[PDB]
């Protein structure tokens, strides 16, 4: 199973530097060119860098030339992107991809946010109604974090049906907030428990919150 | 640089109907080697891009025959004979032949339903944990509705609220082509304790009349 596991998202000041890593497994790493592709906040895709299988040839668009360096460790099966003199335009989700140009496999992505603001970890709050009785709803409010992203799962990934995790909103404070909810038949409330798993890697925050069926 | 332009930018298709996505290149993209190198990506919501077609017409293994790629010269086309649930997401074309490698801006495919789906409406009071920190967030949830257009109005003691709430909408659900929406009303704890009735009023084509969900801060 081809696998490209990338480093966590991170905040960098303008002009700052950062090194991203992508650990590959499940294929002959030393036989493939590798690439970095980024997705900007407007969801456009932009090629960032490519490297030949052995590392002799590196390729860059003019927008990053002299600032970014792509490298690879064929013993560790790891791909790197050293970023420097970072600009606000560099804010994006950076994907590690197999092949130089014909991207057959993609990593999960690393969010890089270039800004002067400081990191803030989220507060996680339960969402539960005060009380049709067919469907019931429980949730988690993930409030006031920076930068993006947070990831949310339920019951350590065992629960996927009925889960709605909303896109984050930017509050007037400059902090992000997001909610995730589960909608279940009311009969399920009797015997099942519902726990939201929240991860904010930029602040090293991991929280599991069991949400109770009634408000206190 | 080779510019790739896609059309349409937003694609709404009734389930089962064909759909076509166009990708136009500023220059031709036939190199030497007599090879294509125009590719198509699908990015499903919250997922990594997955290649569907890497040349003009070569379909990646595991992709149904409904997806076909065609074209040559400056204009390229991706066709889905029958649009199914798993086809929703953003489609990108790109060329990996010549530096710099370039992508199209992306085409969002959304599913169109023949019948409406009404939202299930829930309201959530602020948690005691949050109230201790000096803020109160009230959440209104509209679950599994269609069309996307919906009006959410917050009322606090019958006063219409403006400027103190934010909405988020999930991407279209694969299973039934419905949306879900979250609206969060954010108040200070001091302000929250000064009022009694918190209500979310929803207008939607799936509702015969506007539905109001409410709670009383004390009576909970």
């Amino acid at each position: 199973q081809v696998q490209l596991q990338q480093s966590g998202g991170d905040l960098v000041k303008p002009g700052g530097s950062l090194k991203l890593s992508c650990a590959a497994s499940g294929f002959s790493f030393s036989s493939y060119g590798m690439s970095w592709v980024r997705q900007t906040p407007d969801k456009r895709l932009e090629w960032v860098a490519s490297i030949s299988s052995g590392g002799r040839h590196t390729y860059y668009p003019d927008s990053v030339k002299g600032r970014f360096t792509i490298s690879r460790d064929n013993a560790k099966n790891t791909l790197y992107l050293q970023m420097s003199s970072l600009k606000s335009e560099d804010t994006a989700m950076y994907f590690c991809a197999r092949q130089e140009g014909d991207y057959d496999d993609w990593g999960q992505g690393t969010t890089v946010t270039v800004s002067s603001a400081s990191t803030k970890g989220p507060s996680v709050f339960p969402l539960a109604p005060c009380s049709s009785e067919s469907t019931a709803a429980l949730g988690c409010l993930v409030k006031d974090y920076f930068p993006e992203p947070v990831t949310v799962s339920w019951n350590s990934g065992a629960l996927t049906s009925g889960v709605h995790t909303f896109p984050a909103v930017l509050q007037s404070s400059g902090l992000y907030s997001l909610s995730s909810v589960v909608t279940v038949p009311s009969s399920s409330l009797g015997t099942k428990t519902y726990t939201c798993n929240v991860d904010h890697k930029p602040s090293n925050t991991k929280v599991d919150k069991r949400v109770h069926h009634h408000h206190h | 640089d080779i510019e790739l332009t896609q059309s349409p930018l937003t694609l709404s298709v009734i389930i089962g109907q064909p759909a076509s996505i166009s990708c136009k290149s500023s220059q031709s993209l036939l190199y030497s080697d007599g090879t294509t190198y125009l590719n198509w990506l699908l990015q499903r919501p919250g997922q990594s891009p997955k290649r569907l077609i890497y040349l003009v017409s070569k379909v990646d293994s595991g992709v149904p025959d409904r997806f076909t790629g065609s074209g040559s010269g400056t204009d390229f086309t991706l066709k889905i004979s029958r649009v199914e649930a798993e086809d929703l997401g953003v489609y990108y074309c790109w060329q990996g032949t010549h530096f710099p490698f370039t992508f199209g801006s992306g085409t969002k495919l959304e599913l169109k339903r023949r019948t409406v789906a009404a939202p299930s409406v829930f309201i959530f009071p602020p948690s005691d944990e949050q109230l201790k920190s000096g803020t109160a967030s009230v959440v209104c949830l509209l679950n599994n509705f269609y069309p996307r257009e919906a009006k959410v109005q917050w009322k606090v003691d019958n006063a219409l609220q403006s400027g103190n709430s934010q909405e988020s909408v999930t991407e279209q659900d694969s299973k039934d082509s419905t949306y879900s929406l979250s609206s969060t009303l954010t108040l200070s704890k001091a302000d929250y304790e000064k009022h009694k009735v918190y209500a979310c009023e929803v207008t939607h084509q799936g509702l015969s009349s506007p539905v109001t969900k409410s709670f009383n801060r004390g009576e909970c």
